[PDB]
């Protein structure tokens, strides 16, 4: 590892990671507090 | 309070009909399994959640139609006068805060990298420290918005904006 | 009843496209900017990007939300 | 049900308008072709250069808008 | 000697540097982005190795190493299937009651209400019913435990790592030279005798020693818990002797050429097992062992290092007749210097093989209990048909890339390839006529029937009760295949399948297989098939033969394989490239396969699949194909409208995901028309107004928004069309056949 | 026939001339630019309308411009 | 100096003309080939086939009734080149002549002559041939290739403005002119 973090900084990796976290957060909220209308 | 010809879900018979119809389906599915087995437990969890959900809708002042399904009120005056602001009006404020935040973070990062040597390299390789700093400093985004607006730093002047032969 | 409603709305639809078509043919063949300088036609042409971008917003807003709500309900 | 379809119709009216208004307001020229008035209302394109220019004439905006109009009256 | 391993040590340094420099592989892409077009170009050009370098050795090395990566991803995918089968399935339940329990190996998590998709599939299990045939394949192998499935899934993950290793090793550490890659005779000898020969021998070994006992015991109702483990058949020969007594003679018959002593596990019965409805595994063993012998033999035919064997270049150059000039001269150089030529031939064959697989696996069901799993049968037919169609269209693509990029006139003077190109107007024009003729005399017959039906003249229709068109050759062939066991395949007991004629094979109540009869309806659909395949060849072949030039554009090759047009002059030249022919052939392959899989689904549901009571067979759609398929209205009414009830009435049930996928696919298909029917002139001018508003609020991006290219618009259009069409049929097929059958 | 016109923004790079597949354009001497040559279009009866020249031109809004017009057998690119 | 060349001087070489006619002929009808094969024994079958030398990409009836094109050049060696009408041919050492049906095919072959050979061939001349027998010399029209500036050439269809300084169509309505042809220097027909 000397340029591996720069690879992780590229747009599709950062996108996959960000969506995964944002999705995970919404899933976990919809586990704890379901059926908000 | 019944408005617009709608009944409250708490005192609607069609609402109960719907709950019965969902619970009956789950009972039919349970007949196939054995009272201790794990599919059985899954169907019980499903039924519990279902009854809980209808109970919640009942004690929320939701308003049912003739179909027996809850209906939302979107005029703000009607919503606030009859206690339905949680259906659309609060979510409005909630969406507009988060959308303003995302915009502000994005505009900020773009205005920051635009002063670099190759600004387009910082669009396909994200400056992650810079992006996290911007993401967390942007929680008070109306500060920046109203400052930019009132000062005049929000809009580019027309003389500097590329435009076609008109 | 069904036929007459359908007939007239299809005809109205074709006719409203035509009006805009012949509006474009006016702007190409018969509009001269020297004579129409400073009046409402030249002005409307001078802020055409504002018009198109705002319409583009309205379109994107309705499309997203309305297709959203239907897909949620499905 | 009436609320959703009325917003669908709104989407169709605005989107048809946007295609036709762009047609009429970009008729005389754009950035991709600043001299469009010299080619006229209807012409195929301006060739594969400048990134490619299929369907750049005002007639093509009309042609695109007719699909949206049929969908909206639909 | 001559054939030898030759390589280079440590030719490329392992570093994450270039991973952080997108576009590194291209001279142009490596300068960085300025518009959004760059991003798309980066993905479009990544695997095009012959555009990165000119060195064929460097290309060969990249190809070999990429191949290892593909094998690694396949191995992960298989390991997944075994793991899901060991840990989230009802395989052990299904093994006790194959007829009643439905196979399932995907459970869903409870969140947002999706748990409804965990349906009641049997075996005290809730989950999604699978239609891939895994469980039947596992049973045929002899796998009975979840432990065995677990072991297989772990071994496969290690094996996937090893293959990723090999790819890194053979590219970065010890990369073969071009001489190695060019040993095509060594490659053929090894791949025939080793990969296919020994592969068949090994698998016959597994069958004889593991699959045959365990299946034999299981078919006699032996409860899988109290089955012996597979080694027990190897260690204790008394177990396997009770089942097949020939084993008591051991290998002495083999070595004294008294092979008839092994005729109790190496049979030639033919037809289906009456218990499972599959082929007899003793036949399958003899089959694989005979193949082994023929493949090992075949791989001894080319010359490597020992003075025996055929030289391929000679063999090709020898076969030259009078009509054909210099004949097969020059081909050897094409097939050992052009990767694109090889990829073309290999895709055409792989595609044709997938379609043959599909047609042979429905008629001769090879796995136990797969024939009465009608969802599996429909799925596998359809799957393999689509894979085939796609590969064939790829074959055409890569042939045109060869003509544009790797054709040398000098080395092709008056051979076959040159002569082909000297009469390419005669080839296309004759193909054009045949397509018009088949169009009129086949779809014209449906239009005839529809019209005469509507005019109230049903006695004027092309029908079995009217003007008959009987498929008399196919009937002749069917009869001959049914009588074969009496003269022309004397040592065979029963015919290869019930399809040719005879009695209904029925496991429990359900029909495994039964004779498929052909009449007017079968005649019309068959000639529709011949029409749509001919048109697809017309579009693909035109693209290959006119790839370098034409009367319209004399210098097409200089423009290349993929270019949008040569401008609005000469009347307009949109879509002249060979790439644009592959694009239009995708739509015609879609139309062709779609009609074939509709034919299969309706014919099987109407005339084969059903339930038997005593001897009466009650088919799923009650024999409506023979009369109902003779008009377009009947295809719309009795197939599309009627059989679509299951998918549109699936909400609120465990089949509701198919309902959502059905609507979603209609959506994606219609979305594709925005790309196919418009052009980028409009979009680039609309993006100019949007860029205005970003500019005015000082939030315009430095990578300048551009509308997609012409080619990319076409690519997006055909991708979303093919995805939306195929997924629609997938939803409709699975929801129907999972409900009714 | 199509009409090909040259405007005074030409910089005499000769790229259009090189691009043309039916020899319509040539370079003639001029004094309006550093290269001392302008493009010209004598043989526009042979122009097929491909617009390859306009793709080659590097000036901001092209100095060469092809206006499509009436079709002939030459402009329609017909070998019959 | 340079004078306008003649096709007659090129067409004197009867072998090169024979070859040109051989290659610009259409492939025979199946009936005719059947008859040719019918008149020989089996050993002579490839000779019959070797007597055809054309393709389906060559001249049709328009060439006879409207105009054809001729390219001539001289090669230093005998080499295989690619025809713009599909297929391959051999250029001989010395004079080559080839007939085509469009000017674009001629110049395509010319472009190949100037790029794809190691001693580059620069000496091709292209002529247009009418049915009556008039031969018009086409390219290179003045001896110098058109990408090279040559004295004596004049400006054709020059507009002495930028493209933004054209008039509006609405200003020349019912007058019979367009904005693009106003004040054009060297306006050809
Ligand atoms: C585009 C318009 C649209 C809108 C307005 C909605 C709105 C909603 N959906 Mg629907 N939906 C849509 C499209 C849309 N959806 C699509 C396309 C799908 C198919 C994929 C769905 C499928 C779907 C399902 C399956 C479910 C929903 C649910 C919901 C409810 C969300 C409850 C929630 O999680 O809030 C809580 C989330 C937050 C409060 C966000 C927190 C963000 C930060 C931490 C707060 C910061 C504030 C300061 C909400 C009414 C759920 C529901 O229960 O509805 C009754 C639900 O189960 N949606
Ligand atoms: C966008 C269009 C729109 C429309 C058609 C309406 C229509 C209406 N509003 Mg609403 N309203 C809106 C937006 C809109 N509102 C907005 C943007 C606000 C500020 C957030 C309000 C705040 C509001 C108040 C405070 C009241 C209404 C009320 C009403 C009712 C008016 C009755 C009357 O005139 O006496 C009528 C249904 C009145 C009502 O009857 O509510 C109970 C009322 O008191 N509106
Ligand atoms: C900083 C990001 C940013 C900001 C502040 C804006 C702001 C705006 N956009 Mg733009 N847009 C953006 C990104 C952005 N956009 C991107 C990435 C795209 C390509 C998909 C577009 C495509 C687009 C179109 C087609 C249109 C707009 C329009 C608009 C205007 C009206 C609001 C709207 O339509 O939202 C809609 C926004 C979208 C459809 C894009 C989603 C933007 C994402 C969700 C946020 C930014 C993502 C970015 C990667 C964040 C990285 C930040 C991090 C590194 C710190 C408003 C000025 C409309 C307009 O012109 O109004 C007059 C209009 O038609 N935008
Ligand atoms: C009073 C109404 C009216 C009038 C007087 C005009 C007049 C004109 N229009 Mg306008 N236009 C109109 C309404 C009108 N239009 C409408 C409603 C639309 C929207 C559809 C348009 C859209 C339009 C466009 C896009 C264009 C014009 C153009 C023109 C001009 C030339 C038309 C031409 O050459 O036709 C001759 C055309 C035909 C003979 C083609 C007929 C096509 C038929 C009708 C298709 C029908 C299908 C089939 C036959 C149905 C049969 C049933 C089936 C079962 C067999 C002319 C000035 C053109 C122009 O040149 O301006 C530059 C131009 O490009 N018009
Ligand atoms: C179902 C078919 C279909 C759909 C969905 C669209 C959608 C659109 N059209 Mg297109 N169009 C179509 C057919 C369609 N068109 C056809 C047949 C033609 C004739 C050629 C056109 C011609 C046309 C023109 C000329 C124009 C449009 C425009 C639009 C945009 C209007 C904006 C809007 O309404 O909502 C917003 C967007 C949507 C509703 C679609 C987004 C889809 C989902 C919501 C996005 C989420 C995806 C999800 C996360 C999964 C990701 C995928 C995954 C694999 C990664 C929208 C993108 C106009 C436009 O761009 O104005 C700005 C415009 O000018 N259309
Ligand atoms: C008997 C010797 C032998 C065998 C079994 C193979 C087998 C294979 N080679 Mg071939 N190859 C060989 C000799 C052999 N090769 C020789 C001598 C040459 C040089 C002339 C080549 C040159 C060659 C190239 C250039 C390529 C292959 C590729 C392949 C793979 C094709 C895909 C496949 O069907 O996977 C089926 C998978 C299996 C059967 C699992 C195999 C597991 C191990 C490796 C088997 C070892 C047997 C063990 C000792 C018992 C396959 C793994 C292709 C490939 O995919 O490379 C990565 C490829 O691109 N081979
Ligand atoms: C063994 C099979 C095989 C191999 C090794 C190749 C190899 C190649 N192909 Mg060939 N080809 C094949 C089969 C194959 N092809 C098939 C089956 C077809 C018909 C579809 C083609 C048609 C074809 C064309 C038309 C072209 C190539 C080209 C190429 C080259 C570059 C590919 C590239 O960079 O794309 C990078 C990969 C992508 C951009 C991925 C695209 C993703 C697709 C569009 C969608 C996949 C959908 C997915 C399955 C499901 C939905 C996903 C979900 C998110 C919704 C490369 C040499 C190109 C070339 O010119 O090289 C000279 C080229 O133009 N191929
Ligand atoms: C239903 C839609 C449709 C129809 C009818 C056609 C029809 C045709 N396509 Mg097109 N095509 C289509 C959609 C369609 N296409 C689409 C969506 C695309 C993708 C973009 C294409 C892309 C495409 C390509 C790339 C090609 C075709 C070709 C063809 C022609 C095939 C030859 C033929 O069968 O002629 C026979 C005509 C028909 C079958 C049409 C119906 C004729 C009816 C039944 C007869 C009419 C009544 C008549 C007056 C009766 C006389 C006899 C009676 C009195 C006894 C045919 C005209 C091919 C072609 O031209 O090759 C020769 C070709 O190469 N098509
Ligand atoms: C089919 C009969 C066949 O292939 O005969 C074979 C015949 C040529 O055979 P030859 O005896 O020249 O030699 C063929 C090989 O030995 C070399 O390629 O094919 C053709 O002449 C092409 C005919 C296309 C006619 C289209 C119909
Ligand atoms: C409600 C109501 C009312 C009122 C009414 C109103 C207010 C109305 C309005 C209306 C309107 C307000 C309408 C409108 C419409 C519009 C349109 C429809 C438009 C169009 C246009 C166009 C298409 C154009 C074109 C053009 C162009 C593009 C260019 C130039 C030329 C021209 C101009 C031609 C009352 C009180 C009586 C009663 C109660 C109810
Ligand atoms: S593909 Fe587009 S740019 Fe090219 S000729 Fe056709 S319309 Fe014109
Ligand atoms: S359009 Fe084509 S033929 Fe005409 S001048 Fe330009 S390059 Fe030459
Ligand atoms: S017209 Fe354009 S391409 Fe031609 S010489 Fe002038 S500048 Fe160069």
């Amino acid at each position: 590892m000397k340029y591996f973090t720069t690879y992780l900084s590229t747009a599709p990796v950062v996108a996959v990671l960000w969506f995964t976290l944002t999705a995970s957060l919404l899933i976990e909220i919809n586990r704890f507090f379901p059926d908000i209308l | 309070e019944a408005i617009l010809g709608l009944t409250p879900c708490a005192e609607s018979a069609k609402f109960q009909k719907v709950l019965t119809k969902e619970v009956k389906a789950l009972e039919k599915r349970e007949k196939l399994y054995e009272p201790g087995s794990a599919p059985f437990q899954a169907l019980e969890a499903t039924k519990a959640k279902t009854q809980a959900r209808f109970a919640k809708y009942a004690e929320s002042g939701l308003l049912c139609g003739a179909d027996g399904l809850p209906h939302l009120i979107s005029d703000p005056g009607l919503a606030v006068k009859y206690g339905h602001a949680g259906e659309t009006l609060i979510p409005t404020i909630g969406f507009l805060y988060v959308a303003g935040y995302i915009g502000t973070a994005g505009r900020t990062y773009l205005q920051e990298i635009s002063t670099r040597q190759k600004p387009t390299q910082s669009e396909i390789i994200i400056d992650v420290p810079l992006a996290t700093s911007i993401a967390f400093k942007s929680w008070d985004w109306p500060n920046k918005a109203v400052k930019e607006l009132a000062s005049g730093t929000l809009l580019e002047d027309a003389k500097n904006v590329p435009v076609s032969r008109r | 009843m069904a036929a007459l409603y359908t007939h007239h709305q299809y005809i109205a639809g074709f006719i409203m496209t035509g009006a805009f078509a012949h509006g474009a043919i006016f702007f190409i063949r018969d509009f001269d900017e020297e004579k129409n300088k400073g009046n409402v036609l030249s002005r409307i042409l001078d802020h055409k990007e504002a018009i198109i971008s705002h319409l583009s917003w309205v379109t994107l807003f309705l499309g997203f939300h309305t297709l959203g709500l239907y897909v949620h309900n499905d | 049900g009436d609320f959703l379809v009325h917003h669908a119709i709104a989407l169709g009216l605005h989107t048809t308008t946007l295609i036709l208004v762009k047609g009429a307001l970009d008729a005389r020229g754009s950035r991709l072709m600043p001299d469009k008035k010299d080619f006229g209302y209807s012409f195929p394109c301006d060739g594969p250069g400048r990134g490619g220019t299929c369907d750049i004439s005002a007639w093509d905006a009309f042609y695109l808008a007719v699909f949206w109009m049929l969908n909206t009256i639909g | 000697k001559r054939v030898r391993v030759a390589f280079v040590s440590n030719p490329v340094e392992t570093s994450f540097e270039k991973w952080s420099r997108p576009g590194h592989f291209s001279r142009l892409l490596s300068k960085g982005p300025n518009t959004t077009t760059w991003i798309w170009n980066l993905h479009a050009d990544a695997h095009d190795f012959d555009n990165h370098t000119t060195d064929l050795e460097d290309i060969s090395r990249k190809v070999f190493s990429a191949h290892f990566g593909q094998l690694a991803i396949i191995e992960i995918w298989l390991s997944g299937m075994f793991f899901h089968g060991a840990r989230f399935s009802n395989y052990e339940a299904w093994l006790l009651d194959p007829i009643h329990v439905k196979p399932s190996a995907q459970i869903v998590w409870p969140i947002v209400g999706q748990e409804i998709l965990n349906g009641d599939v049997g075996g005290n299990f809730q989950g999604i019913q699978i239609t891939s045939g895994l469980f039947q394949l596992w049973r045929s192998c002899g796998i009975t435990s979840e432990f065995q499935l677990y072991i297989t899934a772990l071994t496969g993950l290690i094996f996937s790592a090893v293959l990723f290793f090999a790819g890194w090793f053979h590219y970065h550490k010890a990369a073969p030279k071009l001489e190695w890659f060019q040993n095509v005779e060594s490659m053929l000898n090894h791949h025939l005798s080793g990969l296919l020969g020994l592969g068949c021998l090994s698998w016959a070994g597994h069958q004889i020693h593991v699959s045959l006992p365990i299946n034999k015991l299981l078919d006699s109702g032996v409860n899988p818990a109290e089955l012996p483990l597979p080694h027990d058949f190897i260690l204790d020969k008394s177990l396997i002797s009770q089942l097949y007594p020939s084993f008591s003679k051991g290998l002495a018959p083999f070595f004294t050429f008294h092979w008839s002593e092994y005729s109790d596990f190496l049979t030639f019965r033919g037809g289906l097992n009456n218990v499972t409805g599959g082929l007899w595994l003793t036949d399958v063993a003899h089959h694989h062992l005979a193949l082994a012998v023929l493949f090992i033999l075949a791989g001894h035919m080319y010359k490597t290092n020992w003075k025996i064997g055929h030289d391929i270049k000679g063999l090709l150059e020898s076969h030259t007749g009078p009509f054909t000039g210099q004949g097969h001269k020059g081909l050897y150089e094409i097939f050992t210097n052009s990767w694109h030529a090889q990829l073309s031939l290999n895709l055409a064959m792989m595609g044709s093989l997938s379609i043959i697989v599909a047609q042979h696996m429905y008629s001769m069901p090879p796995y136990p209990y797969i024939a009465i799993d009608y969802g599996t049968e429909l799925s596998l037919f359809t799957h393999h048909y689509w894979i085939g169609g796609f590969c064939i269209v790829g074959a055409a693509a890569h042939a045109a890339i060869f003509m544009v990029r790797d054709y040398d006139p000098a080395l092709n003077f008056n051979n076959l390839l040159d002569r082909v190109l000297l009469h390419r107007d005669a080839i296309i024009s004759h193909l054009n006529w045949v397509c018009i003729f088949l169009g009129l005399h086949s779809f014209g017959l449906y239009i005839h029937n529809d019209t005469l039906s509507a005019l109230g003249r049903p006695q004027d229709m092309f029908s079995d009760s009217a003007i008959q068109l009987q498929p008399v050759f196919a009937q002749w062939i069917q009869n001959t295949h049914y009588l074969a066991p009496t003269l022309t395949a004397f040592n065979l007991v029963s015919p290869t399948t019930p399809v040719w004629g005879g009695d209904v094979v029925s496991i429990s109540g359900k029909v495994a297989m039964m004779p498929i009869k052909l009449g007017t309806a079968d005649f019309l659909v068959h000639h529709i098939h011949a029409f749509t395949i001919h048109v697809t060849v017309l579009i693909l072949l035109k693209g290959v033969l006119f790839s370098r030039s034409s009367r319209l554009i004399p210098d097409k090759a200089s423009l290349g394989f993929r270019f949008p047009c040569d401008g609005p002059g000469r009347g307009g030249t949109c879509q002249v490239s060979a790439w644009d022919h592959v694009f239009l052939g995708l739509f015609w392959m879609y139309n062709s396969i779609s009609v074939a899989i509709f034919h299969f689904s309706w014919k099987m549901q109407s005339d084969v699949w059903g339930t038997v009571l005593a001897n009466k067979v009650s088919h799923i759609t009650g024999g409506n194909f023979s009369q109902g398929s003779l008009t377009i209205n009947g295809w719309l009414r009795d197939f599309l409208w009627a059989q679509s009830s299951q998918v549109i009435q699936s909400y609120g049930s465990p089949l509701s995901a198919y309902g959502l996928m059905f609507l979603g696919a209609h959506f994606v298909w219609a979305f594709s028309l925005m790309f196919l029917f418009s052009g980028r002139g409009y979009w680039q001018e609309l993006i100019e107004s949007i860029v205005w508003a970003h500019n005015k609020l000082k939030v315009a991006p430095n990578i300048q928004p551009r509308a997609l290219s012409i080619t990319q618009g076409r690519a997006v259009g055909v991708a979303h069309y093919l995805l939306g069409g195929i997924a629609t049929t997938w939803s409709f097929f699975l929801a129907r056949i999972i409900s009714v059958g | 026939s199509h009409s090909v016109k040259i405007y005074n923004t030409c910089i005499g790079c000769t790229q259009c001339v090189r691009a043309c597949p039916t020899d319509v354009l040539e370079m003639v001497p001029w004094d309006g630019c550093k290269a001392g040559q302008i493009a010209s279009s004598p043989r526009t009866e042979d122009c097929v309308g491909c617009k390859r020249c306009e793709s080659a031109c590097p000036t901001d809004f092209l100095s060469v411009r092809v206006y499509l017009g009436s079709e002939t057998s030459r402009s329609m690119g017909l070998a019959y | 100096a340079w004078t306008v060349p003649d096709l007659a001087d090129a067409l004197k070489n009867t072998s090169a003309v024979a070859k040109a006619k051989g290659i610009a002929t259409q492939l025979p009808t199946f009936w005719e080939l059947r008859d040719a094969l019918s008149e020989v024994p089996k050993s002579k079958f490839p000779e019959v086939f070797a007597s055809y030398k054309g393709s389906t990409g060559t001249l049709l009836s328009a060439a006879e009734k409207e105009e054809k094109y001729v390219i001539t050049w001289t090669s230093p060696k005998k080499q295989i080149f690619e025809l713009p009408t599909g297929g391959a041919a051999e250029m001989e050492e010395g004079e080559n002549i080839f007939f085509f049906a469009r000017k674009e095919q001629c110049l395509a072959l010319g472009a190949q002559l100037r790029t794809a050979f190691k001693p580059r061939i620069e000496n091709f001349q292209i002529f247009r041939v009418f049915p009556n027998g008039e031969v018009q010399y086409l390219h290179p029209k003045d001896g110098v290739f058109p990408e090279k500036v040559n004295q004596g050439r004049t400006k054709a269809n020059h507009n002495p403005r930028s493209i933004g300084e054209n008039a509006e169509p609405a200003s020349v309505k019912f007058t019979g002119t367009t904005p693009k042809d106003v004040q054009t220097e060297g306006a050809v027909a």
